[PDB]
């Protein structure tokens, strides 16, 4: 059924897009997170006296 | 005076202000010297308010990347001008890396000192070094 | 805790703070809903700059507007759904500063609202009474087998709060669907009439008896499923009653009550309505053939 | 069939045609989460003018607004709204010419979006998960069947 099968193909590229945005959210965030801990060691850190 | 004075935009303010801090970091000193323009442009967003500091650039700007890029055009033109002032030196081939001077530490004189900011300030204008806007 | 803890001024106080506002003229909502198609087409559901852009220019050709400044103009939209809350930006260090696009909850909603063509489905109706029918079933077995708050919290509370409130949610946007639908055909009747209204009465009649026969269907299957549901809410509000009761469990089963009651009564209101409306049309076929 | 049966340049042909726009302005926006906040406390789901003009009041009275006229311009922004297709209008001769109002899907989910404290829970989604692996599953072994 051409129907079932649009309708099936639709949904399995709504779950890739659902499970592949949750990654890509992670990565954003390290690198982020990243650059925080980086300027706050940097400020922080290097000035001694 | 007998021949004319004039004064620095803020945008060349706040280039100044962060060549400052990068001569100063002992975390880059490794460099032996030499920066690059993505560096220093890294190290200004990371410190002012990018979206506040766009203003200058474009009255509407508000983060789009034709707006980011035409803000690092600006601050390589100011870089240039800073150069004429012999406040940076290019590299003999490459456009992209260049080394600091001392020269750069008049644009801490509003801080050198742990004091009143306002006393201060008056103090500089009184001597002649700074101009409000 | 009501849904909605803010008063009527406390609201009108956090918006005029917040400085909320939506403007979306006609070449600004053409542009919202190319992006949502466009999204829709794509794999990772992001979109980069330059294709936002393309896509302005594609909405800007059919206004035929001038060529000229596109790519500023663009500019200024993408900035101004972005400061209306439509669009997400993410600016990455590691995308070489390149920004990452993602519409909004508001943006997919209001988008949503003019391209997805909804149409009232009793079936869909009969689909979504069944589920919540079965998981009222589940939730009322749980209650009544009793257990911890944590039972409870995980067996009774969850499942009403996050499936059946949210398909009671979905009935009632349903309902409201059905309202503008009816909307519809009474400019379609009043259409009719205006045009040719003696060749209009046979269609006007067939337009009327079918609306009716709709509306009186989908009573019927409220009404008939209705029931088991309020027994079902009942089952788990004597259960919380005899299990100590929780009045987090008991506020929200008073809840879907008074929402289902909602649900039930708006059946036989819009009945009511359009029941006033045939005979209202009636009366001015009759004083129109007098 | 593709949810969106149109391509883009359709679309937008379309979209200009039909003239379709939004403008809610602070106090519009304002007036509408104000509708949604009272209709969400009703037995009825329904409202009376008297009631939509007595919410802008309140909504005005918010803006710090003048008294003056308050009638026609709740008038104005109810007609306005009508005509932005965020309320339906019934006008039934039963109910002694007085007009009722419901909020349209646009209006509901416009209002929610701001005044729904939305925080993502990680119960509703593993909820949701489990109605929809259960839903998939009834379907597999439907489609298995055959029939």
């Amino acid at each position: 059924s051409e129907l079932v099968d649009k309708l099936v193909f639709d949904l399995q590229s709504k779950l890739d897009r659902i499970i592949s945005w949750g990654q890509q959210a992670i990565d954003l965030w390290i690198g982020y997170d990243r650059h925080v801990h980086k300027f706050i060691r940097t400020a922080i850190d290097m000035d001694k006296n | 005076t007998l021949i004319p004075r004039s004064v620095l935009s803020e945008l060349d303010m706040m280039v100044g202000k962060i060549l400052c801090y990068l001569y100063l970091s002992p975390e880059r000193l490794a460099n032996q010297g030499i920066f690059t323009s993505q560096e220093l442009y890294e190290e200004l967003i990371s410190l002012a308010d990018e979206g506040k500091l766009m203003k200058f650039v474009n009255q509407r700007s508000s983060g789009s990347d034709l707006d980011k890029q035409k803000l690092q055009e600006k601050v390589r033109t100011t870089l240039n001008r800073l150069r004429r002032l012999g406040m940076v030196y290019f590299l003999p081939n490459n456009n992209n890396k260049f080394t600091i001077t001392e020269a750069v530490f008049r644009f801490g004189a509003d801080v050198r000192s742990g004091d009143d900011p306002r006393e201060i300030q008056l103090r500089m204008i009184r001597d002649g070094e700074a101009m409000p806007v | 805790m009501s849904e909605y803890s803010q008063t009527v001024p406390e609201l009108v106080s956090w918006a005029r703070k917040n400085d909320f506002s939506i403007s979306l003229p006609v070449e600004r909502l053409a542009f919202l809903m190319a992006i949502a198609v466009l999204n829709s087409e794509r794999l990772d559901g992001e979109m980069s700059e330059g294709e936002l852009i393309d896509a302005f220019r594609e909405v800007c050709k059919g206004f035929e507007q001038t060529a000229e400044s596109v790519a500023v103009r663009a500019n200024n939209a993408i900035n101004d759904m972005v400061r209306q809350k439509l669009l997400n930006r993410f600016t990455s260090e590691l995308a070489d500063g390149n920004a990452i696009y993602r519409l909004t909850p508001l943006g997919i909603s209001i988008s949503d609202y003019y391209i997805r063509q909804r149409e009232f489905s009793t079936l869909r109706l009969s689909m979504q009474l069944s589920i919540v029918a079965n998981e009222l079933h589940r939730a009322a077995e749980a209650a009544e087998e009793g257990g911890d708050e944590f039972h409870w919290h995980r067996n009774v509370f969850a499942p009403l709060k996050y499936s059946v409130a949210e398909i009671f949610d979905s009935i009632d946007m349903s309902q409201r669907l059905m309202d503008e639908q009816q909307n519809f055909v009474k400019e379609d009747i009043a259409a009719l009439l205006n045009q040719d209204w003696q060749a209009a009465i046979a269609n006007c009649e067939q337009l009327l008896s079918e609306t009716s026969g709709t509306l009186r269907e989908l009573q019927d299957t409220l009404e008939a499923a209705g029931d088991k549901l309020q027994a079902n809410l009942l089952r788990i509000q004597d259960a919380n009653m005899g299990s100590g009761g929780s009045e987090l469990v008991d506020k929200l089963v008073f809840d879907l009550q008074s929402k289902l009651d909602r649900i039930i009564s708006w059946g036989q209101q819009a009945i009511d309505l359009w029941i006033g409306y045939d005979r209202h049309v009636h009366k001015f076929i009759r004083t129109a053939i007098d």
